[PDB]
């Protein structure tokens, strides 16, 4: 979740699977930012869904 | 005709018109902030 992504962040002493899940979270966030800006969703349209 | 060409000409119908493109500036609403809890200071009114 975004909880337990906060805990993987601000460590700088994290394992390889831990930072792998971290990079996975960040790139699913990137896929989200693309999936919203490429079609155009002005948040009254998006938070409804 | 004698060559096989028609006498009554064929139909040339009207193609589709160019449409007008539409967009919309949809709007949202965040409410006002709830006013916090007031704290009594130690200084008088001009200082604070």
């Amino acid at each position: 979740t975004f909880d337990d992504f906060m805990i993987i962040a601000a460590n700088r002493d994290r394992s390889e699977n831990e930072t792998s899940n971290m990079v996975a979270f960040c790139q699913v966030l990137g896929q989200l930012s693309l999936i919203v800006r490429n079609i155009g969703l002005s948040e009254n349209e998006l938070t409804l869904l | 005709t004698i060559d096989g060409q028609p006498l009554s000409l064929s139909l040339y119908a009207t193609p589709a018109d160019p449409s007008m493109l539409l967009s919309a500036a949809i709007t949202a609403s965040q409410g006002g902030g709830d006013l916090p809890h007031a704290v009594m200071p130690m200084y008088r009114f001009p200082v604070i």
